[PDB]
């Protein structure tokens, strides 16, 4: 209902690169329907895009609780942790993403370099 | 007495103390037009303040010259009011020296359109912003630019 | 609530240059929440953009009643009046904008030239 | 009400070329207000744009029931039928569009070539 | 309004009165970056104090130029506070004259990033070091450098 | 931080107010040597006083250059103490302007080693001649010469 319109509005804003709207529209949509994991992941992506990596994590973690098989999100979550310098957390999130999706070649190379840096 | 219709006169002015300055800038423009200066030949541009004007005026002229509109005369305009610091005394002085040097360096008259007042009432009166005191000096600056730019030719 | 979604929708339309939507979405949002001065100013901006300067004035004036410290709006209002040839009204609106915001350099030069033309 | 916002949202999505949203937003808007022929035509245009010509027909036909004087739609409907290879149906839809709007020069030439191909 | 992403702006600053200066230097940098100036294009170096800056700034520019990184604008920064001697008055003056001359001698705008205060509270307020007084003027210097360096081109 | 072993630094100084000056001259020399400046590369010569130094320093440099020992930096040293006449104010000013001009005219840093004090106690403290007040500023002048002469290369 209202959430769908709010998700469609935020979605359009995400596609267009406008995160102030993408964030508010999804928060509204989520208040109306809190179980939309995709929207929670996307919400995390908006914060992520803004450099708000801790916020991105909060939303990515919520989204994973709702649906933990989202390998892309596991990767994106690890990336938010890497941006914060949290290499140990971040490497586990990338490794989980690769285990869920073995074809994530980019995760392979990025987790490999991250591991070198993790120490 | 003088015909300014063939002259390009520029005004470069401070943004700070705008109430006084805008009265001064217009005062000069109205008179320049009364001497026949075409409005399109009056170039008005701004800078933050008084530190910029002493050299800003050269940079201003160089740009107008490159654009094919070299000035015949310039009136940098701005207002210095003494505060609690000595920036007033040092700016007043160096500004004056730059503006005098620029009378030869730019090849054109440079009119000291800068005020060196201790109070606001004095600067306001000089701009004719106060009905009961002084007159808008901007008008004299305008007239002077026309005379200086024609008198010595 | 619905107004937020309507404001987000109109906002996206303003950013994208679509005023039919920007106008309808804000009018809807405002019917739901009439005190949103920003939306009223923006509504005026949509009409302004369309050349509908009298309409722009109506909305700018409403927005100023709600929040008269918006120097940019005072300026924009004066501009709508200048476009209509209303120099005397317009010069006061630009002067007020400059008094509220002394750093509005563009208002300084535009009100100065407007004053020359006002007579 | 909600339909207007949903129509404005879909409309913006149509203009921006995003049909997933344009379709969902109009379907939502139409559930709220089923008599909006323009939205039904546009819905058909979204499906049409996606190559979903049979779906486009369904929505165009509904829209025509609501307002059968829409010559452009008659044309678009014929086009969906031509894409499906339905030349006989399609030629009638283009001819009707031309009769409703004799200035549809493009329909004249396209129905003429279509007639050659119809046999 | 202005785009500083293509400009090289240098800051040469005094070491003495660092608390005030560091606030001023950062104020300018933050704004320069807000105008798009890349952090790598902001060159920050120091000298002991105010006697060095009036010429130190030329030597600074010459080095940056030799290195292939000539500046588009410069803001020497420092703080003069009147003491019991008259070094303040003579430095304030000669500094100002050197900085004005350098607006032409270096080919670039030279921003007077030097304070000429009688007290510490005044210099501290000018740096925005005092929450309740003035603002960080360094920010204006930063903005001015961007405008002066682009405005007249 | 800096290595002055390759630099020729000259000191030209006033004879008048010798007690203060000799402390200042040595202060600078000791530090120059601490930075590695060889004692033979420190050239110390005198003139009567403060009127001679503002140009005397150029004449000094020209001679050292002709002799095959051009200086990399110079610190003219002298002391002005305000008396009952205004010679202090006019010398302080013109001296400062000459010394600033000479930073470019001589091709080398010119350090303002001149004091502009109102009392003797102030000049004496600046030389570190008073154990309980200030420090020997000559030391800073020495260090500055080394830095200015190396920093910008």
């Amino acid at each position: 209902e209202e959430a769908e319109l709010a998700y469609l509005l935020g979605e359009l804003a995400y596609k267009l690169g406008e995160y102030r709207i993408a964030i508010r529209a999804y928060r509204i949509a989520l208040k109306r329907d809190p179980n939309n994991a995709e929207a929670w992941y996307n919400l995390g992506n908006a914060y992520y895009k803004q450099g708000r990596y801790r916020e991105a994590i909060e939303y990515y973690q919520k989204a994973l609780e709702l649906d933990p098989n989202n390998a892309e999100a596991w990767y994106n979550l690890g990336n938010a942790y890497y941006e914060r310098g949290e290499y140990e957390e971040a490497i586990e999130y990338y490794r989980k993403a690769l285990r869920l999706d073995p074809n994530n070649a980019d995760a392979m190379q990025n987790l490999l370099n991250a591991k070198m840096r993790e120490e | 007495k003088y015909d300014g219709s063939k002259l390009r006169i520029g005004i470069l002015h401070a943004r700070w103390n705008a109430e006084i300055i805008l009265a001064l800038v217009l005062g000069a423009l109205k008179r320049l037009q009364e001497f026949g200066v075409k409005r399109e030949n009056i170039i008005i541009e701004t800078v933050p303040g008084s530190f910029e004007l002493p050299y800003g005026s050269k940079l201003f002229v160089e740009k107008q010259k490159r654009l094919g509109k070299p000035l015949d005369a310039i009136i940098p305009i701005g207002v210095l009011i003494k505060g609690s610091t000595m920036h007033f005394e040092y700016i007043c002085d160096s500004t004056t020296h730059q503006l005098m040097k620029l009378n030869f360096e730019l090849g054109i008259p440079v009119i000291f359109g800068v005020l060196t007042c201790l109070t606001d009432e004095q600067a306001e009166a000089r701009a004719g912003l106060i009905e009961g005191k002084m007159h808008n000096h901007g008008e004299d600056w305008g007239a002077a630019a026309v005379e200086m730019a024609t008198k010595f030719n």
